[PDB]
RNA sequence: CGGCCGCCGAGACCCCGGCGCACGGACCGAUUGGUCCGUGAUCGGGUAGGCGGGCGUGCCGGUGGCGUAGAAGCCGGGCC
RNA sequence: ACCGAUAGCGAACUAGUACCGUGAGGGAAAGCUGAAAAGCACCCCGGGAGGGGGGUGAAAAGAGCCUGAAACCGGGCGGCGAUAGGAGGGUGCGGCCCGAAAGGAAUGAGCCUCCCCGAAGGAAACCGCGGCGACGCGGGAGUACGAGGGGAGGGGACCGGGGUUGCACCGUCCGUCUUGAAACACGGGGCAGGGAGUUCGCGGCCGUGGCGAGGUUAAGGGGGUUAAGCCCCGUAGCCGC
């Protein structure tokens, strides 16, 4: 894909990155993109690092089921989606990259927009008992960003 | 006499004012039918809406026709007519009916279709 | 132009500014629209500008303005369509009449337009 | 089915005047030609000069809502108006004598509709 | 109330059309003679040297449309206009 | 200006009147003294400050309430609340 | 479809009589501002051109 | 239990305005009809089924038109 | 007067092709950039895929390419939101929110005041009397009020409508067999598209039109025509007398 689903963007005070076709967990990453939102860009980095060595748990609001509870207030079903939090951090440090570019301070960028958006289905077949094949599906992912330096 | 038109004006409005919106039996249930609103007589040997118990919606009726004289006037108490052209806009009654340009016309003749509308002295309800 | 209510010729220029005169009027200051608004404005004095609109009809709800206003030695103008009339002052809806009570950032332009008002007739 | 009527503009044409002409002149024979004329096409009424020979007398003036046949003979001097006339009849009219003519024309002539007989 | 939409004159057949609708809500269609006499006395026309062509009522529309032609002489009549019309109209 | 209660809509066992309701005045208590309260307004105020006006059409039963017809009924939460006789 | 020819010929003759009515032929949508009159018959020369 | 007195309580009964229907009438349409008028306490629930009118889609013979100053199509609103 | 890519031949295309069965044999899905590739030169980030700038084009229509609906999913916005019960809706209104256009409206909106007439219906204060009593009778009075129909005065921008939600009352889904359906009877995850009184022969009727003691052609022939349209003939035959 190639559009945005942010209404206000303009050239002078945002910037804004993309990934398309992820081979991810778009549910995950909308539990991760949850949270990443409204959030400093270098504290969201400094999140994903800690997810990613798996020293803070990701809390899940919509998809837990079957879920164990995490240590700590919160907690509350959570885990650690290490893939996910890999594949964000590129867009995070690309967009990064475009403020710094365009010109922007990159210590007073926020993320004021993120969303994770389900994409074409890979699709492929796992044999069965009884002579029945199944389906075998590989799910990608979208992923946008936009931040606005804060003044 | 222009107390009766009024006076009819009046009810009319009443009328349609509490008239409902008549939808077909579960249109708010399934999408197909949200998308798509309508009224379909309800026929089921056990409908509820067919056999008008209170509680369910009301079905179309001949009473809630409006006052013959003032029926399908424009709010306003004029008539509309449709207007493609000017040769059609000057044939309207100036005192009596009013012209709706069609949505097909184009701005160019829309313009001139407008400033002879303002010569003839002839009101319209889309003027733009 | 029909002769129940109109004295002079207004030409479209000065009608133009008499337009932008009460749309920045009806920006900053106060304004009173509608014809029975006007008509008491100018009764009680209150008012300092009044502008008529020129397509007015039946016209003997706007005729009296001029000859209740001379008394008051009060300065009206014309404008061409009570549509644009009705739009500059703020309603979408045509205002044949209008009337300034305070011409706020307009005093200058008020003054202007009275004075070549007055030349004029 | 439901009976449509006449599909002849003509035809109704000529059944609202005679209506008209009998609300003018106070009389009913106007109407009845009017409903006879009316009736189903299926059943339209007809009529032979020899029936009009045998029921006719000299000189009488005779209205067939519908169409009048030339099956028979005929020696009356009879005025005769119906809505069509086969040329056998017409013909056999004018050779007795007498008139082959419309109702337009009977009403002109006879605007009373005095004497005149109805046969179906 | 009737308010003629057009009048067109032809002096090669010689005759004048009048196009007119007749304005009758809670009114039934008018008669033909009380068309022609309300006709005839607005437009100065002459009672005897003119036809009422049709009238027309559409649906719950309480605005008929009528035509009718108006002639110079009876002999631009007996020439053109039907025998049918002509006694219709009564005038003949 | 005099205070009652909206007690009730006018109802039977399971049937509602939307545009009628039932008004208890502070100091009547029987029809002889409700009675005289026949043709006065009755207002009713909204939370936010929206007005609605009835009118007093008869007296209902024998304890001093009185009918009150409104062109616009009252929303339901105004059962049980205040409301002012002329 | 079939239509009898008895039929066909009285259809063909209201048609022609038809053609030469002044109400009608107007009415079809025809302008007949110039027309000398109706029926408009033309001498035989008309039928030698053939340009 | 033998009675009685008030008050509530239906789309039922009465009234005001409106619609249609059946029947009759006047006037008026160049294909089944249209406008209005008079009576309805003795017209207005409805399954199977019978009958009349109307709304919508593709194409053809006519007639009158719109469109790159923006057609069809598609999303959300106003009116009838 | 056939269909217009789930239609039309199975195949609008590398289609009896790919694929299934030892075999005889069975047999799909799949059309569209733009006027011209002018099909993105260069810069930053990235292992790459690709992302952000910047260019081309009237319009990215960006090749995953005419339009881009619904189902479904993610974000923002408006409403409700952890003491509350009903097939998810109906009647009435109240909060919060939207409200340029098409609806009314400054030629006056909601609103406030006053005046007149008012159908059916219809009180009480007070006075006298009857009843053990609840209460009733006569006057007040057919009065105040009354659906609705009108008029005048003040103010000067809303009303109608729409989204969600709250309160009162009511309401046990849709189709179907059945005497009987909410049914612990059957068919019912959602959306889009397709989908079921057709043609011929004979016969009985009705609506209309032509001719009429007659009616009507069939096969076929000639003229004319770009053409199978159009014109005339054709009495064998069939029905009726």
């Amino acid at each position: 894909r190639f559009g945005y689903s942010f209404q206000n963007f303009d050239p002078k005070r945002m910037a804004r990155a993309s990934a398309r076709d992820l081979r991810i967990s778009p549910k995950l990453a909308v539990e991760v993109c949850r949270e990443l939102r409204g959030m400093m860009l270098n504290d969201a980095l400094r999140y994903l690092d800690d997810v990613i060595a798996l020293k803070r748990p990701v809390p899940l609001k919509r998809y837990n089921d079957s879920q164990g509870h995490k240590p700590g207030k919160g907690f509350g079903p959570g885990r650690y989606p290490v893939k996910v939090a890999k594949a964000i951090k590129k867009v995070l440090l690309n967009v990064k990259n475009n403020a710094v570019q365009k010109g922007l301070d990159p210590d007073k960028l926020k993320i004021i927009h993120i969303a994770a958006h389900k994409g074409p289905v890979l699709r492929g077949w796992y044999p069965r008992a009884f002579g029945r094949a199944t389906p075998f599906n590989e799910q990608t992912t979208h992923i946008e960003v936009v931040v606005e330096e804060i003044r | 006499d222009e107390k009766e038109f009024k006076r009819l004006l009046r009810v009319r409005a009443r009328l349609k004012r509490k008239k409902p919106r008549f939808l077909r039996q579960e249109w708010w249930r399934y999408p197909k039918f949200k998308n798509d609103p309508k009224w379909r007589r309800p026929k089921g040997i056990d409908s509820k809406m067919r056999l008008k118990l209170k509680g369910k919606p009301r079905s179309p009726s001949i009473g809630w026709s409006s006052p013959k004289l003032v029926r399908g006037l424009h709010p306003s108490g004029y008539e509309e007519v449709l207007v493609h052209n000017v040769k059609e806009l000057e044939a309207l009654d100036p005192k009596r009916q009013a012209a709706r340009i069609a949505h097909t016309v184009g701005k160019k003749k829309r313009i001139e279709i407008i400033k002879r509308a303002e010569e003839l002295g002839i009101k319209v309800l889309n003027p733009r | 132009a029909k002769p129940s209510y109109v004295k002079f010729e207004v030409p479209k220029e000065l009608a133009e500014k008499a337009l932008q005169a009460v749309e920045i009027a009806r920006d900053t200051g106060k304004i009173r629209k509608g014809t029975n608004e006007t008509t008491k404005a100018v009764e009680r004095g209150q008012a300092k500008l009044v502008i008529i609109a020129e397509d007015v009809d039946p016209e003997e709800i706007v005729a009296h303005l001029p000859p209740l206003c001379e008394e008051k030695e009060i300065p009206y103008i014309y404008v061409p369509s009570k549509k644009e009339l009705g739009a500059a002052a703020g309603i979408e809806v045509a205002a044949a009449s209008v009337a300034i009570i305070e011409p706020g950032k307009a005093r200058d332009l008020v003054e202007e337009i009275a004075m070549k008002v007055k030349e004029l007739m | 089915m439901k009976r449509t009527g006449p599909t002849d503009p003509n035809l109704r044409r000529l059944i609202r005047y005679l209506r008209k002409k009998s609300n003018e002149y106070g009389v009913k024979i106007w109407k009845d030609v009017a409903w006879r004329l009316e009736r189903p096409r299926r059943q339209r009424a007809e009529v032979n000069v020899s029936k009009i020979n045998r029921y006719a007398n000299d000189g009488e003036m005779i209205v067939v809502p519908g169409s009048v046949l030339g099956a028979g003979k005929l020696e009356k001097k009879v005025i005769v108006a119906a809505w069509k006339f086969s040329e056998t009849a017409r013909r056999k009219i004018i050779e007795a004598g007498g008139e082959a003519i419309t109702i337009e024309e009977l009403i002109e002539r006879n605007p009373t509709g005095s004497g005149v007989r109805i046969m179906e | 109330e009737i308010r003629i939409k057009e009048i067109k004159e032809n002096k090669l057949i010689g005759r004048k059309e009048i196009y007119f609708e007749i304005y009758h809500p809670g009114e039934p269609t008018p008669s033909r003679k009380d068309v022609k006499g309300k006709l005839v006395a607005m437009l100065d026309l002459n009672p005897e040297t003119t036809v009422i062509q049709y009238i027309r009522s559409y649906f719950g529309s309480y605005i008929s449309k009528g035509y009718a032609k108006a002639y110079d002489s009876k002999e631009r009549m007996l020439y053109i206009e039907p025998e049918y019309i002509l006694i219709r109209d009564g005038l003949i | 200006r005099i205070k009652g209660v909206v007690l009730s809509y006018r109802r039977s066992k399971e049937n509602q009147h939307n545009n009628v309701m039932i008004i208890k005045p502070l100091d009547v208590n029987s029809r002889e003294e409700a009675s005289k309260l026949i043709g006065r307004l009755v207002l009713w105020k909204s939370p936010s400050g929206k007005i609605l006006k009835g009118k007093i059409v008869r007296v209902h039963g024998t304890k001093g309430a009185v009918r009150a017809r409104f062109e616009k009924g009252l929303p339901g939460q105004a059962l049980g609340d205040y409301v002012e006789i002329v | 479809e079939d239509i009898n020819k008895k039929e066909k010929r009285l259809a063909l003759m209201s048609a022609i009589a038809a053609t030469a009515n002044y109400d009608l032929v107007r009415a079809r949508g025809h302008i007949i501002d110039n027309v000398p009159q109706l029926p408009l018959i033309v001498v035989d020369d008309l039928q030698k051109v053939q340009k």
